[PDB]
RNA sequence: GCUAAACCUAGCCCCAAACCCACUCCACCUUACUACCAGACAACCUUAGCCAAACCAUUUACCCAAAUAAAGUAUAGGCGAUA
RNA sequence: GCUACCUAAGAACAGCUAAAAGAGCACACCCGUCUAUGUAGCAAAAUAGUGGGAAGAUUUAUAGGUAGAGGCGACAAACCUA
RNA sequence: CUCCGCAUAAGCCUGCGUCAGAUUAAAAUGAACUGACAAUUAACAGCCCAAUAUCUACAAUCAACCAACAAGUCAUUAUUACCCUCACUGUCAACCCAACACAGGCAUGCUCAUAAGGAAAGGUUAAAAAAAGUAAAAGGAACUCGGCAAAUCUUACCCCG
């Protein structure tokens, strides 16, 4: 019901609640698919509640009792949604050897950088689609010129930036005069 | 701007809060019979309405195919205003003021009224005095007006043990929306017209507020709310509408009592309503003193028939097609 | 001689192939291994595309001639939106009967005597057509799409207020939304009626018979009128696409089956889409001939004869000002010939309600000179509405 | 410019088509024609100059009967609405049309010349000399190209190795073969010269924008040049 | 009369005018776009 | 004098600009004549719950408990785990060929299977 | 879910489902005057209504009867030390109303 | 006595060396940053002029694949400017 | 997105006279005749009054088209982002 | 006082709602400035449509008399295919274009004098000059380039077009 967005009754008005430590990635590599898919359920409830408390401490102008709950609860559904995917991962490499899940390809833009095109899913061939033939991924002579002067630019910045560390150094000796060795 | 009031609405528990924009409190069951000082043949009726329902399901032969969507619009539509029809030709001997009656299909039925107050919120206009101003723009698949009017159910002074509800709230979480538009009060044709009094309203619900998409989404106790909602809003809107052709208003209020029926129907179930307009001063300033209330009765939603297969009607229910009977054969009382 | 459509709006010829498809045994290098196109890569050629399983917001019918029901014989189907050219002249042809101008002296007499006049006859049919044109809605002039059919159903209305007097009255229903069918034969020509739209006052005893055995016989000696160069077909839907059948509108069971009168209407607002007095006439004509030729076959078989009790259907045909009136009679099955007995039919032509109406008051020089209300208003008209009605009740 | 020719149609009917202005601008958006803008709105009636079409499932002389003759905002003669058969089609009305009138459309070349009627399209080889005609077509089968003006007409001055001599409203001569079809009599609206606009006003209504206020001198082109009438234009190819 | 109220804005006009997708129809739109990316704008196109 | 350098949105723009533009919603349907719109059941995702009636675990764990390292899981720390057995089995019993790989777990394709793993079908 | 690629439904195919779903909403005090049945949501802009219906249903064990939305725009108006406009996040808005009569 | 004054870092410049060149998920050529439908539009082509010649009209240096030297030489050129 | 001309599909014009009107009186609306004021102003062309037109070659909203060796122009060498 | 006002479209994008304030307006209650919090809920509106062939002579004007030219904004059928249905988006304000909290510019509907919306005077004194108005003895254009302006409600003629 409504009653699993808040919190205990009793520990409404408390400063302080205390609470355990946050799932570790390793610990969740031992449970089975089906065990974390009902605890990614109990870890959701107890977000919403945070989530719900944090709203309402700002509506009252008051500090939340106990922050670090919430950061805790984060990191557990980020490592639980690491390990699920980990495994998906890995069972796609065994029976198709992709490293992508999403299908996509090295392009050319119509400026003229390579970009990751990643895929979309469509009825028709593409040779029959009127919006995506529309789209150019192929770039004429008239960005040759552009394509060196922005690889000029990072190198001027990259230059500036190697020049620079070199600097600093040089003037690190100049007061710690002992660190020639 | 001044809200717009839905008959048929999809808003939970509309119809508690059109009892408090109209002054209304409604009843259970029918008005008390007037116990005051031909012959009707049932089975040439009971005949007549599986005749017009069976020809629309099954007899009539349909061009192109017929969706689910498409069934009100084609299948109940002409049923209920072909069940009219053939209704009042077979009770005119019965009441002769059916003869010389006026019978409207879709025509439209207006009524504009204030009720309440409001402090404007923000704006420039902030910290005045605002009046809730209400519309409803109402089309009944049929009505039936006439030239005299029809006698009151209970005298005008009479008053009921029950309150009003009452909102905490503004309109506009009913949810219930604001426009800008012409003002109209018209109850079906224009003041010129001698047929200025209403008789009975007939109303078919939309497929949006079908039963069965109502138990899917929660609502059965919503069921019986859309149908009182409806007459609630249709027959204040229509009696309020007869008051001010006779010249009535909020500061010169009635003084005698309007009174107007309805069928509500989606097709299979069916179920009638009286409404009775005792008072239409509901502003501020002339609700401050009234006393009096305006009154609906209603019964319970009850079906025709249970089921139609092929050309046999199953379960027929004569006690629903005697009901419909008894609000046409009402008439004006004779004067001496 | 002068071709329609420009070449500049036409589809344009698809680019020339590339040079390399010419040489034999080469495979040319095309850019369909890179999914887009390239200017610098040859054009492929992709195989017929077809989307393997069925989708209705994308489907594409098959060729007509692949279409089950398609026959090289055409068939010239009449319906509510033909414009016949020749009028009245043309649906004598096509329905191989005679006209008679004026109707029947028994349907006059049903209204003659003042005893089924309605209580306040005059006045009651004046406040039909206020209502209808003035109180009728909320604008100001309420628009002939509007008018037309309110004008008709609350005639009915009160002409079905005299069950007090005619019992009979109870025994018919007016149906709408109604359909039927009808095919024939004239001349080597397959003819075909599909009547849609409008009342279709129904009942369950058939109407009786108007002309006797005599004046049956004696349209043997009547001839067609001709219309050369102008075809009968014209203005009819040429179709090779369709299917034998005929059809009343209701399956065997209905107890209103027997039909008694159609109303039609010419509810449009542009002058351009009302049909013309000869057009609308004619199609009354041919509606009220598909709805008995629809009864003929059904009870006495589809043979081709004379009836032995020939059917009779009315029709009622206004444009909201103007009422035509009909009463067709068929006496025979058998029409590919132009000899024999041929049908009888009956009509009244321009019958007006109502000269104008006046929904505002005419001012002119600050004097009212035309108030709202009809102008020229003729209770004859009304008394063949209700003599119609009456006919077979009373 | 994204300019689409209204002219994209590619059925015949006699059905009021809409149709949409140019303001004497070509597809690329330049002016090319001045003095045109605005005026009323018209739709566009379609005419078959080919008098002498049989419908597909006939064939030789046919006759149509005309229906009305009405006014047409996209030339100055009056249009005729003929039946013949099962088909409808407009056509370019003579002098003296009426609605209830029986026209004969023919092909037939007789060794002897037929009494001309007004409205009647016969070939040029079946009529006698000195015969008023007008909407000839330069060889079989290519539609009347001339001619079709209000009041225009030719005449048929004489036939020479299957071949007519016909003279233009221009007072030219021109020779065609004499299997080409023409209409007899004159076209219609013959006061067509004598109408008079008025006001400025009414020439806005036609389409038509005023001259502009710039000066121009006169050079060499200008004045009188009496030139002699140019030869016979000859499409018969020998 | 008094100047300086040229600019009536419209949503369609703006976009269709200096929009992204009427830079990339034409070769020269595309160098625009090419010199907004070089110099480092913020916005390249309304 | 607009605002070239703020998010573009559906609040802003003409009545038809404001109902084309969304905000990332997934569509459940289309739109049909009338501009009625027609709700796919199947399009609509379905949340699969389980249930949590005696379920151990909780949002938190107590911190009496070990530092473990961090394994991350490999492909081959997979097959050695759950397909090599299997075939140690079958290669010790004398009765291993590459046709029967399909016995032993792998997938020739992904191709009429309701979870495909390239392209995926399926959410998270 | 949002963030994710929904796999695309043809006529005849299987049910669209989530295991693990990562919409997180956040449960409201009204700032003005609702009904006793009316609770008030907020909710990511992805989130439709049926699935906030269907969402507290299956994990919240709770009938709803209507469910309503917005779009509340935040304001762009504050700027910082450099003169440069900081955004708040725009939020959807739920109200929900219960099924029956709590 | 107010207003102010004063500061040394941020980083930057010229060389040398070395070729250079991405990524969580989702979105982005349609009104870019917009999950989902029948298409076939496609790229290439002498720079000119200011200026100098005290006007101007032929003409008037512009890295083009090794520093130096041969040499401002042969040669070209309103045989002028200059190249 | 001003303006000049054009295209598509729209909108507005009381009352009086005459009822025929590129007709008259005269609001809205369009224009800007004369006068005063203002001249770093309310305004990089305005204010007040007085005036011209106001069912037409009228005024006007929306989207689109014509681009500088050019366009557009009832030629003022007009207008094409003060 | 009422030059209006309410609403829609367009445009703008939180821009006088609550709490707080050292910020602010001529003004150390107010606030359009700052910080935090809240807010606009669909029925109005936007976002539409299976294919092939085929059909579509007869304006509008109270559309009926009548009279026109500049000749006009609205229509189908045949066969085939097609049983799940209420998603998504706009909804605030004292607001836009003119560098301004500008006497300017700004489409439509209703109201046609208001039921809506507003304040010409910071206080005093009552010189000149200046601006905007009112009244004026007798005379009545003698003013002036000119009856400009004001008042009043008028004749005749010429040039040009
Ligand atoms: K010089
Ligand atoms: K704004
Ligand atoms: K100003
Ligand atoms: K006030
Ligand atoms: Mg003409
Ligand atoms: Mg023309
Ligand atoms: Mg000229
Ligand atoms: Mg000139
Ligand atoms: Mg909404
Ligand atoms: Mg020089
Ligand atoms: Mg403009
Ligand atoms: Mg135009
Ligand atoms: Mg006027
Ligand atoms: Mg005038
Ligand atoms: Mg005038
Ligand atoms: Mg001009
Ligand atoms: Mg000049
Ligand atoms: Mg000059
Ligand atoms: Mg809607
Ligand atoms: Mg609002
Ligand atoms: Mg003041
Ligand atoms: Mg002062
Ligand atoms: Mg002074
Ligand atoms: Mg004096
Ligand atoms: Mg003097
Ligand atoms: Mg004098
Ligand atoms: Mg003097
Ligand atoms: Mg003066
Ligand atoms: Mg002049």
């Amino acid at each position: 019901g409504l009653e699993e967005f808040f919190d205990d009754p009793k520990n409404w008005g408390q400063e302080k609640v205390k609470s355990g430590a946050a799932w570790t990635c390793q610990q969740l590599r031992n449970k089975s698919n089906e065990d974390l898919h009902k605890l990614w359920y109990v870890l959701l409830k107890e977000r919403n509640m945070l989530l719900t408390l944090e709203q309402e401490a700002k509506r009252q102008r008051l500090p939340m009792p106990s922050p670090e709950r919430l950061d805790k609860v984060v990191d557990s559904m980020d490592a639980l949604d690491k390990v699920v995917q980990e495994r998906e991962d890995a069972l796609r490499l065994l029976q198709t050897g992709q490293e992508r899940a999403r299908p996509g390809a090295w392009r050319r833009d119509i400026f003229g950088r390579i970009i990751w095109h990643k895929f979309k899913q469509w009825v028709i061939p593409w040779h029959l689609n009127k919006r995506y033939n529309r789209k150019r991924f192929f770039a004429l002579p008239y960005v040759d010129h552009f394509l060196r002067l922005e690889r000029e630019k990072r190198a001027r910045i990259k230059a500036r930036k190697e020049n620079l560390e070199r600097k600093k150094a040089k003037i690190l000796l100049k007061k710690f005069p002992h660190l020639a060795e | 701007m001044k809200y717009m009031v839905y008959p048929q609405t999809f808003a939970l528990n509309a119809d508690r809060w059109y009892q408090y924009f109209t002054k209304t409190v409604f009843l259970s069951g029918l008005p008390p019979p007037p116990a005051e000082p031909p012959a009707l043949d049932l089975a040439a009726l009971r005949a007549v309405a599986c005749d017009c329902l069976l020809q629309e399901h099954f007899y009539l032969r349909r061009r192109r195919r017929v969706h689910r969507y498409e069934e009100s619009e084609v299948i109940s539509l002409p049923f209920l205003d072909q069940l009219v029809s053939t209704l009042v030709g077979l009770l005119s001997p019965h009441n002769p003021a059916l003869a010389a009656a006026a019978l409207d299909y879709r025509c439209p039925v207006h009524f504009y009224w204030v009720r309440g107050e409001e402090i404007i919120p923000r704006g420039h206009r902030r910290g005045r005095i605002d009046d809730l101003r209400y519309q409803i723009d109402d089309k009944p698949n049929n009505q039936i007006r006439i030239s005299k009017q029809l006698a009151e159910f209970v005298p005008l002074d009479y008053s009921v043990p029950i309150e009003i509800p009452t909102i905490k709230c503004k309109p506009d979480k009913l949810p219930l929306f604001k426009r800008q538009y012409e003002n109209h009060i018209f109850v079906g044709s224009k003041t010129a017209d001698p047929c200025c009094y209403g008789h009975t309203q007939f109303h078919l619900l939309p497929d949006k507020l079908r039963r069965e998409r109502l138990l899917r989404q929660n609502c059965a106790d919503q069921i019986e709310v859309v149908f009182r909602a409806n007459a609630i809003a249709s027959l204040f809107a229509w009696t309020g509408a007869q008051a001010m052709y006779q010249g009535f208003w909020s500061e010169a209020d009635v003084t005698r009592p309007f009174v107007s029926q309805a069928v509500i129907t989606d097709g299979k179930y069916f179920s009638f309503f009286c409404y009775q307009l005792n008072t239409l001063a509901l502003t501020t300033q002339a609700d401050q003193n009234n006393p009096r209330k305006n009154i609906c009765w209603g019964t319970q939603s009850k079906p025709l028939y249970e089921t139609i297969e092929d050309n046999d009607v199953k379960g027929f229910n004569d006690d629903v097609l005697l009901q419909i009977v008894h609000f046409l054969l009402n008439r004006p009382k004779e004067e001496k | 001689a002068y071709e329609w459509g420009v070449r500049s709006t036409r589809k344009s010829e698809p680019p020339p192939l590339d040079r390399v498809y010419e040489i034999p045994g080469l495979e040319p290098i095309t850019f369909a291994g890179k999914m887009h196109f390239v200017p610098w890569l040859a054009r492929p050629i992709f195989p017929p595309w077809d989307r393997g399983y069925k989708d209705p917001r994308f489907y594409r019918s098959p060729p007509l001639h692949e279409h089950p029901l398609y026959k090289d014989q055409a068939c010239y189907i009449f319906h509510h939106r033909c414009r016949l050219l020749e009028g009245v002249k043309q649906a004598l042809w096509l329905t191989k009967t005679k006209l008679i101008e004026g109707l029947p002296e028994k349907v006059l007499s049903l209204v003659d005597d003042p005893r089924n006049h309605i209580e306040n006859q005059d006045e009651c049919v004046l406040n039909v057509i206020s209502h209808a044109r003035l109180w009728q809605t909320t604008e100001e002039i309420p628009k002939r799409e509007t008018y037309c059919p309110v004008i008709v159903d609350n005639l009915i209305q009160l002409c079905k207020s005299q069950i007090l007097k005619h019992p009979s009255l109870a025994r018919r229903i007016c149906v709408q939304n109604s359909t039927f069918s009808a095919t024939w034969n004239r001349e080597s020509l397959l003819l075909q009626v599909r009547g849609s739209g409008g009342a279709r006052l129904s009942t369950k005893d058939p109407l009786p018979t108007i002309a006797s055995r005599e004046e049956i016989e004696a349209t043997k000696n009547h001839v067609l009128e001709t219309f050369y160069p102008i075809s009968p077909i014209i203005d009819l839907h040429e179709c090779n696409i369709y299917d034998v059948k005929n059809d009343t509108g209701f399956q065997e069971g209905y107890p209103y089956p027997y039909p008694h009168t159609l109303y039609l209407l010419d509810k449009a607002n542009l002058r351009p889409h009302r049909l013309q007095p000869d057009q609308l006439r004619a199609k009354m004509i041919l509606f009220a001939f598909g709805s008995a030729l629809a009864q003929a076959r059904l009870l006495y078989g589809n043979d081709a004869k004379v009836l032995e009790q020939p059917v009779v259907v009315q029709s009622v045909g206004t444009d909201g000002r103007v009422f035509h009136f009909l009463v067709f009679q068929l006496n025979t099955t058998d029409l590919d010939c132009n000899e024999g007995v041929k049908n009888l039919a009956w009509v009244d032509s321009d019958q007006l309600l109502y000269q104008h109406f006046w929904c505002l008051p005419v001012i002119k020089k600050r004097v009212v000179v035309e108030p709202v209300g009809p102008v020229g208003f003729k209770p004859e008209t009304f008394r063949k509405f209700l003599a119609l009605y009456l006919h077979g009740a009373a | 410019a994204n300019f689409v020719s209204w002219k994209s149609r590619t059925k015949y009917t006699i059905t009021p088509v809409k149709m949409r202005k140019s303001g004497g601008r070509d597809h690329t958006g330049r002016i090319r024609v001045h003095g045109i803008g605005g005026g009323h709105k018209q739709r566009y009636r379609m005419i078959d100059f080919l008098r002498f079409r049989p419908e597909e499932t006939k064939s030789g002389p046919f006759e149509e009967k005309v229906i009305q003759v009405r006014y047409d905002p996209c030339r100055s003669a009056d249009i005729a609405l003929v039946a013949g058969g099962s088909r409808k089609r407009w056509i370019i009305a003579t002098e003296n049309m009426q609605a209830g009138d029986t026209i004969l459309n023919s092909n037939h070349i007789g060794r002897m010349a037929v009494a001309a009627r007004e409205g009647d399209a016969h070939p040029l080889g079946a009529l006698p000399v000195g015969t008023l005609i007008n909407n000839v077509e330069s060889e079989p089968g290519r539609g009347a190209q001339y001619i079709r003006a209000a009041g225009t007409c030719g005449v048929l001055l004489r036939k020479v190795n299957g071949t007519a001599i016909i003279q233009l409203p221009s007072k030219r001569q021109m020779q065609v073969l004499e299997t080409c079809v023409a209409t007899v009599g004159r076209v219609s609206n013959v006061d067509h010269n004598k109408r008079v606009i008025g006001k400025a006003g009414r020439n806005r209504w036609l389409g038509k924008r005023p001259n502009s206020g710039r000066w121009h001198r006169k050079g060499g082109w200008a004045g009188r040049k009496i030139r002699p009438l140019p030869p016979m234009k000859s499409y018969v190819k020998l | 009369k008094a100047r300086g109220n040229e600019y009536q804005p419209s949503n369609i006009k703006r976009k269709n005018k200096h929009g992204w997708v009427r830079r990339l129809s034409t070769p020269a739109g595309v160098q625009v776009i090419l010199r907004r990316m070089l110099k480092g704008r913020k916005s390249l196109s309304h | 004098g607009a605002d070239r350098m703020s998010k573009w949105t559906s609040k802003r723009g003409p009545r038809s600009f404001r109902g084309r533009k969304g905000r990332g919603a997934k569509g459940i349907g289309f739109l049909t004549s009338g501009w009625r719109f027609v709700q796919i059941k199947e399009m609509v995702p379905e949340f699969v719950v389980p249930d949590l009636t005696g379920f151990k675990l909780k949002p938190y764990v107590s911190y009496l408990a070990p530092e473990s390292e961090e394994t991350p899981l490999t492909a081959a720390q997979l097959f050695s785990e759950a397909v090599a057995p299997a075939i140690e089995k079958d290669f010790k019993d004398g009765t291993f060929d590459p046709d029967n790989l399909e016995k032993y777990g792998f997938e020739p394709t992904q191709e009429g299977k309701l979870f495909q793993l390239y392209p995926r079908n399926f959410l998270r | 879910a949002r963030n994710v690629v929904y796999p695309l439904y043809r006529l005849g195919g299987p049910q669209l489902r989530v295991f693990r779903t990562n919409f997180f909403i956040q449960l409201v005090r009204p700032g003005v005057a609702q009904p006793e049945d009316t609770v008030q949501f907020r909710i990511p802009m992805e989130m439709t209504r049926v699935d906030l219906r269907n969402y507290l249903e299956g994990i919240y064990n709770v009938p709803v009867a209507a469910v309503r939305t917005r779009v509340q725009h935040g304001s762009n108006k504050r700027r910082d030390h450099r003169n440069v406009r900081i955004k708040k996040p725009d939020y959807k808005v739920a109200y929900v109303q219960l099924a029956h009569g709590q």
